[PDB]
């Protein structure tokens, strides 16, 4: 099973544990971000001061 | 008649779904606890395990089966007699100190 | 009173934003019509720049208004061409003066003026919208104009947008409606300069809470499935 | 409750208590006369009212 | 008021799982759907009734404000 | 405790706005729910018009 | 240049609830106007016919700017 | 060799607290608002410092300094609207708060029912100072309509109200004063939720069955943190919906005004979670009985412990009881709707209903029912 | 000497000093009487706010 190896390599120590989570955070930072700015732009299209600012 | 308007609040009330009998629900003030202190043993150990189980259902927020409801006519009364002699002594004291 | 209604602005949507272009049209409109006569002074030029201008064009518009700087050597009150770190020039210099100048009345501040009314934009665009002739038996008293919208059904204003009262850079028809339209927008962004920003923080909570949510729950479920799923047993003698 | 405390020794202890209460009232009464300088009781003790 | 002298609990007997060997959502809507159900059955008689006579209220305040507030032939 | 506005309302003298009382240009009472009349200052007349309120 | 408010004001008037606030405030008009002294003033049928027209014209309007 | 969890001093104390302390079984997630009122607390306390830091206290600069939190300071609008928002929701979670204590019979602890009606007045008075503070205009004449009451009280009453208002009228005196009695109230609000939490744990808490729980009792912190963390997230969530999509939602817009102390808006409401008590102040005529009934209308849970007069604790098995709980609350909903409606037909009458039947129920309708209760169930 | 003081203040320092802070209600009960203070008050002329034009 993935999981089963997954944890035996991360979760299985506390401090991996922290790491794992560290990482997963810095990268789910710019995952999440990158994401609800493209939903947010995508269901904006055309409104904001970067659709229009090309215009100037 | 009364006798039929007693039995539809015990049904309303809903403490014989929790298998409680009606003196488990009641509040334990000093004279209260001091009654349940006086209990024989045997009838204290069914109160403590029936007001437990009462306590998981409601934790899980279920009831027992319709046919483990307490019946009217088998809501016994425990408690009432060790409860009215503490009371009465309470009331001997307070006319005492009066 | 009558109310105003629900129109469909392009932000009143839960994740809408605002019509930049839109807020664009509203400055200019505000700048030529209503800037004779309302202040606007908690919004500054710097404010303008990114949102519906660039850096550039708002210099350039501050450069255009002349204000009021500190005195010099001599400690004498003068005049200097606007920069960006201005606010927006006060028509009047005391409150009192205002008063004194259209007919014994103020002219509230803009700045706010969506978040201090009931109803909102949809209020303001209404108002502006909704000058028409007395009904049969109101004597309106002289200098005022009669306009349903305005709680005392007399407003001190005089009708200040009628057709082509402006020319639009982009070419749009400046008719009655839109220029309304573009002014209410602008004046909603004047009075939340954070309506962008606020559905877009909203947006990334929503879609965040959205998992965080079921997996607090799930933390809470298996802690609590110890108890849950306890059994228990009596066994007296 | 007052079932309870209404009896004889009751109205006794009372009894037993009213001096002392009483005056504890008119100790609070002087204090507060004092502290808030209340000056319509002040205006009629002789040498007090020499300060107004 | 700490643990080991409560009370005297005697012949009681409880078995668990570890939260590790037992789901965490058993059968979350075959159960849980009728549970809902029988709770909001059990009440509902008890609870409506005073927030149905609010609603009635308001209504009721709330047109008679309005046609209160029209005009009176004369 | 609105204030009311100037010199105009049913009869003229006051509308208070916020629960519609009456009050005629002298601070008596003619209308609404209105208790009682305006209260007037401890007014005291110099020369000529420079009245010292209170 | 022609007002798209205006175009579709007719369009929201010629509404069946619009028609009775018409009729409406065109009989409270003779009834003020044609007494030589009233207070009765159809402030009153005026916003009802404004409150129609306007509910009726905020959903169209909008899609035409 | 032990632990210095129960071992060492302050973590002693915490572990008592809420690390090994002995919670009811079944305790249901209406207990959750506790923590929920807490966690609001010191949010309240988190962002007020983070607005002190940029709100100036003169009438000159109120207004203007709190535009500039919400215009030009850096996320600043943020940290406005979240304290303004979660006034309201401290004080939703304060009112759940104080109707669970109220349904399931917590009231019989008499030390904590009382420091929480403590709690409950410093609290108000509290976030009347607060929304005071913009010095809007809703700020300025709610304000001046809320102290003008204490002229009312006999002999002193009008030299107590020109001491609060430093001066003839709520001005440049009464905004810093207010703004300085804000800033230190709320520690005193920690300081005596700090005794209540003492206070509570002297007795342990109560569950919704109202019977004692010493048998089936359960550590707090592998449960309970959890189920407070998930109360938390669910707090956060309304909260958080409420300042991103909606922050003048719960406000009026008319606060959004530069107090002009010669104009009154057209009318004059207090905050929400104020209404149902503004309501009973309009009911009465006479003034000075007004702010009796309004001090009364809070006054009331002190006396509830005494009024209780039935065998069973809780409101679990009183149906008659429920049903009459729910009076209440319906009732008290309606004095919010009415405080906020002018004085006018048939508001006025519906007022006086409401807050008649308000104390009806508390003091005379639910210990007659009770009285019933205990007949209907051979004692 | 406070009240010589204040005259010395006003006759030669005041030409090109100012004390903001003091205002000539202080004076009263200190080193001049309540109409002395008045008569010094009123010597003097002092910007005021807007009429009703501004
Ligand atoms: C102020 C307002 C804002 C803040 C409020 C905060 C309150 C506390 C919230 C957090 C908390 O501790 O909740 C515990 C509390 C109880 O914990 P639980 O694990 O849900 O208990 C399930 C029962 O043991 C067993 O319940 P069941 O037998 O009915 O079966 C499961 C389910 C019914 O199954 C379903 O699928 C639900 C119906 C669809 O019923 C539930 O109550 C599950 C949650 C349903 C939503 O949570 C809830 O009741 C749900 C979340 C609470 C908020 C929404 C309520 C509607
Ligand atoms: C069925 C459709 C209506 C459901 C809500 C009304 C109702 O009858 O609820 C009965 C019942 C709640 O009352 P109960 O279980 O009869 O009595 C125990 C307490 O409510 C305490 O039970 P708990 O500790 O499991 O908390 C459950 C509560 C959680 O309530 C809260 O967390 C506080 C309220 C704000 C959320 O969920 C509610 O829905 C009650 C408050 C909102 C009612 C609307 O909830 C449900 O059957 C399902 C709740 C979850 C939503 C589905
Ligand atoms: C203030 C107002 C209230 C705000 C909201 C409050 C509620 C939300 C916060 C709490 C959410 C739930 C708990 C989240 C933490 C958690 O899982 O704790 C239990 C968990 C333990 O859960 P566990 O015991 O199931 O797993 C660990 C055990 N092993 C290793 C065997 C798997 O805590 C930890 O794991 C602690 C160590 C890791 C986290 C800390 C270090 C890294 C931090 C991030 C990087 C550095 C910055
Ligand atoms: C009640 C206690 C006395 C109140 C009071 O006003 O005392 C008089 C004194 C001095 O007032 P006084 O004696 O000049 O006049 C009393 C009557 N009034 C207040 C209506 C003018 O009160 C105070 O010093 C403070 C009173 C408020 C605090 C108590
Ligand atoms: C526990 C408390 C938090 C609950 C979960 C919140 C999830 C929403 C969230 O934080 O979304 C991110 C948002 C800011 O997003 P953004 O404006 O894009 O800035 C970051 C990228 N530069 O973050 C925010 O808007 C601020 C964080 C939420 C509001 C404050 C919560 C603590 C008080
Ligand atoms: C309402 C339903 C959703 C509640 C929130 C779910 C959070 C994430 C955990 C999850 O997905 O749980 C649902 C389900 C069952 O989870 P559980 O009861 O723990 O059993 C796991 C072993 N089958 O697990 C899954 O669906 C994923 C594993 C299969
Ligand atoms: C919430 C709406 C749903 C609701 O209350 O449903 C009723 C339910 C019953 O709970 P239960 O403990 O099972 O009652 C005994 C049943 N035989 O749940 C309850 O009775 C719980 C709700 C009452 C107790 C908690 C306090 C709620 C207060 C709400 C209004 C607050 C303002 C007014 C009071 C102050
Ligand atoms: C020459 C004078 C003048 C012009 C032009 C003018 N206004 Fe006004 N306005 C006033 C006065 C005076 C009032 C106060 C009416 C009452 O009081 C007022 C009132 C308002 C109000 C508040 C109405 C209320 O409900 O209290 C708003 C909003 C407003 N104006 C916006 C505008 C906008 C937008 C424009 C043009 C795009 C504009 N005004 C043009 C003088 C003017
Ligand atoms: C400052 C706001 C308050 C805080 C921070 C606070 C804090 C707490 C906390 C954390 C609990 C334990 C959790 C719970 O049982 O709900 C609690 C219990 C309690 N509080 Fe409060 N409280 C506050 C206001 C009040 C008020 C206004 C009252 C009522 C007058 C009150 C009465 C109680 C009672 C009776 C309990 C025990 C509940 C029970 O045993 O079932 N509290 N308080
Ligand atoms: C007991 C918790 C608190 C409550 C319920 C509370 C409530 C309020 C309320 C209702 C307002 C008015 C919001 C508005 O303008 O609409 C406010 C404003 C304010 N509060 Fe608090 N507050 C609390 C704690 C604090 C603390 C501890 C501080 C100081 C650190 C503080 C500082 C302020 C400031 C500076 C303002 C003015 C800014 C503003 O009004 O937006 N508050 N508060
Ligand atoms: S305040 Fe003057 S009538 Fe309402």
């Amino acid at each position: 099973t993935l999981t089963a190896r997954l944890y035996s390599l991360l979760f299985r120590r506390t401090s991996t544990f922290a790491l794992t989570i560290a990482v997963g955070a810095l990268f789910f930072e710019r995952a999440f971000d990158q994401g609800a700015d493209a939903i947010y732009e995508h269901i904006n299209q055309g409104k904001l001061w970067k659709h229009i600012k090309h215009k100037y | 008649w009364l006798e039929g308007i007693r039995k539809w609040y015990y049904n309303a009330a809903g403490f014989n779904k929790l298998g409680l009998m009606r003196d488990d629900t009641i509040y334990e003030d000093d004279d209260v606890k001091e009654a349940i202190r006086r209990l024989p043993e045997n009838l204290y150990n069914d109160r403590v395990f029936r007001i437990k189980r009462a306590l998981d259902l409601t934790m899980r927020q279920q009831i027992l089966p319709k046919e483990q409801w307490t019946k009217y006519e088998e809501d016994k009364f425990y408690l009432e007699p060790y409860l009215k002699e503490v009371i009465r002594e309470r009331k001997e004291r307070e006319e005492w100190a009066k | 009173e009558l109310h105003a209604p629900s129109y469909p602005w392009s932000h009143r949507g839960l994740l809408s934003s605002l019509d930049h272009t839109s807020i664009r049209r509203g400055f200019q409109v505000y700048k030529q019509v209503c800037s004779s006569c309302h202040s606007m002074d908690y919004v500054a030029y710097r404010h303008l720049v990114g949102v519906c201008y660039t850096e550039e064009e708002a210099k350039a518009l501050a450069e255009e208004v002349e204000v009021q700087d500190g005195p010099n050597e001599d400690g004498e009150m003068f005049m200097r061409p606007g920069k960006l770190s201005d606010y927006f020039p006060k028509p009047y210099p005391n409150p009192e003066a205002a008063r004194a100048a259209n007919n014994g009345a103020l002219p509230p501040d803009l700045s706010y003026i969506v978040r201090a009314r009931h109803g909102g934009e949809d209020y303001v665009f209404s108002l502006l919208t909704g000058y028409c002739e007395p009904p049969t038996g109101v004597s309106l008293r002289e200098g005022l104009y009669f306009n349903p919208y305005f709680p005392g059904q007399a407003i001190a204003m005089a009708p200040p947008i009628y057709n082509e009262v402006l020319e639009f850079d982009d070419g749009t028809p400046a008719t009655m409606s839109q220029v309304a339209k573009d002014v209410c927008t602008f004046l909603r962004w004047a009075s939340e300069p954070e309506h962008d920003h606020r559905k877009r923080m909203g947006l990334k909570m929503l879609m965040m809470m959205g998992l965080l949510l079921p997996l607090v729950y799930a933390m809470k479920r298996h802690k609590w499935s110890v108890l849950k799923s306890r059994k228990l047993a009596y066994r007296p003698p | 409750m007052l079932s309870r405390f209404l009896g004889p020794r009751y109205r006794e202890l009372a009894r037993n208590w009213i001096p002392t209460a009483s005056m504890w009232g008119a100790v609070g009464a002087v204090g507060l006369v004092w502290a808030t300088d209340w000056r319509l009781i002040l205006d009629w003790v002789p040498y007090i009212n020499g300060k107004f | 008021r700490e643990f080991g002298h409560l009370t005297r609990m005697r012949h009681v007997i409880t078995y668990s799982l570890s939260p590790f060997e037992q789901r965490a959502f058993p059968h979350y809507f075959t159960k849980g759907i009728p549970n809902v159900l029988r709770r909001t059955r059990a009440c509902i008689l008890r609870v409506a009734p005073p927030f149905v006579v609010f609603y009635l209220v308001y209504t009721w305040g709330t047109q008679e404000f309005e046609k209160s507030k029209r005009k009176n032939p004369a | 405790g609105c204030v009311p506005i100037a010199n105009a309302g049913d009869f003229g003298g006051y509308y208070c706005p916020c629960h519609g009382s009456h009050y005629d240009a002298s601070g008596r009472i003619r209308k609404g729910p209105a208790p009682l009349n305006l209260e007037v200052p401890t007014y005291e007349f110099t020369s000529d018009d420079l009245v010292i309120v209170g | 240049l022609v007002d798209p408010l205006t175009t579709v004001r007719e369009q929201c008037e010629q509404i069946e609830k619009c028609i009775k606030a018409r009729e409406r405030l065109e009989l409270c008009d003779q009834r003020v106007s044609s007494r030589s002294q009233t207070e009765e003033d159809c402030t009153e049928e005026l916003f009802d016919f404004l409150h129609a027209r306007d509910h009726c014209v905020a959903h169209k309007l909008f899609n035409s700017l | 060799m032990t632990n210095i969890r129960k071992s060492h001093p302050l973590m002693k104390i915490i572990n008592n607290a809420f690390i090994d302390l002995p919670a009811p079984s079944n305790i249901s997630s209406w207990w959750n608002f506790g923590s929920l009122l807490g966690i609001c607390l010191i949010l309240q306390i988190l962002t007020g410092l983070f607005l002190a830091m940029h709100y100036t206290s003169d009438t000159t600069t109120a207004f203007s300094s709190v535009t500039h939190i919400c215009r030009d300071v850096n996320y600043g609008w943020v940290i406005r609207y979240l304290h303004a928002n979660g006034a309201s929701m401290f004080f939703i979670c304060l009112f759940i708060h104080v109707g669970r204590g109220l349904y399931y019979g917590s009231y019989m602890f008499l030390e904590t029912w009382n420091i929480g009606v403590v709690l409950l007045f410093t609290v108000m008075a509290t976030a009347f100072m607060g929304y005071v503070l913009p010095w809007g205009q809703m700020s300025f004449w709610g304000a001046t309509v809320i102290t003008n009451l204490l002229s009312a009280i006999p002999y002193i009453g009008t030299d107590l109200v020109e001491w609060i208002w430093g001066g003839f009228s709520v001005d440049k005196a009464t905004l810093t004063r207010f703004f300085a009695f804000h800033f230190i109230l709320p520690f005193i609000i920690t300081a005596l939720a700090a005794v209540h939490l003492l206070f509570l744990h002297e007795t342990g808490s109560n569950n919704p069955t109202g019977i004692s729980s010493d048998m089936d009792k359960i550590p707090f912190h592998p449960y309970y943190t959890i189920k407070d963390i998930l109360g938390a997230l669910f707090m956060m969530l309304i909260l958080l919906i409420l300042v991103l999509f909606s922050p003048d939602l719960l406000g009026d817009p008319d606060n959004y005004t530069p107090a002009n102390p010669l104009n009154t808006p057209p009318h004059i409401k207090p905050e929400w979670y104020f209404l149902f008590a503004y309501a009973i102040l309009r009911s009465i005529p006479n003034k000075l009985g007004g702010v009796l009934a309004l001090v009364a209308s809070i006054l009331i849970l002190i006396l509830m412990p005494m009024l209780h007069t039935s065998k069973q604790r809780s409101m679990m098995f009183r149906p008659l009881s429920q049903c009459l709980f729910w009076m209440l609350v319906a009732d008290l909903i309606t004095l919010t709707w009415i405080g906020g409606q002018p004085v006018e037909h048939p508001f006025i009458i519906i007022g006086q209903l409401a807050s008649i039947l308000y104390f009806l129920i508390i003091l005379v309708l639910m210990p007659i029912t009770s009285i019933i209760e205990n007949n209907l169930l051979k004692w």
